[PDB]
């Protein structure tokens, strides 16, 4: 929520939910 | 009531952001693998 999206730990729908 | 139209509006702006990402990806550097580019492109959109 504060601009910290660690794609290294979450990425091996979601975009729609965020917006 | 608002979300009713917000659906289509989100669709349009999402398409626009997709086009922007496609432009910057094709400008950065012309990656054969599909997931690599694709996953990376999605990540860039979410991240920049």
């Amino acid at each position: 929520i504060f601009g910290q999206i660690p794609l290294d730990e979450i990425d091996e729908l979601v975009t729609f939910l965020l917006v | 009531r608002m979300m009713k139209d917000v659906f289509f509006f989100l669709f349009f702006l999402s398409v626009w952001l997709v086009a922007y990402g496609v432009t910057t990806q094709a400008l950065l550097h012309p990656d054969g693998r599909l997931e690599w580019i694709f996953r990376r492109v999605l990540y860039r959109p979410y991240l920049q």
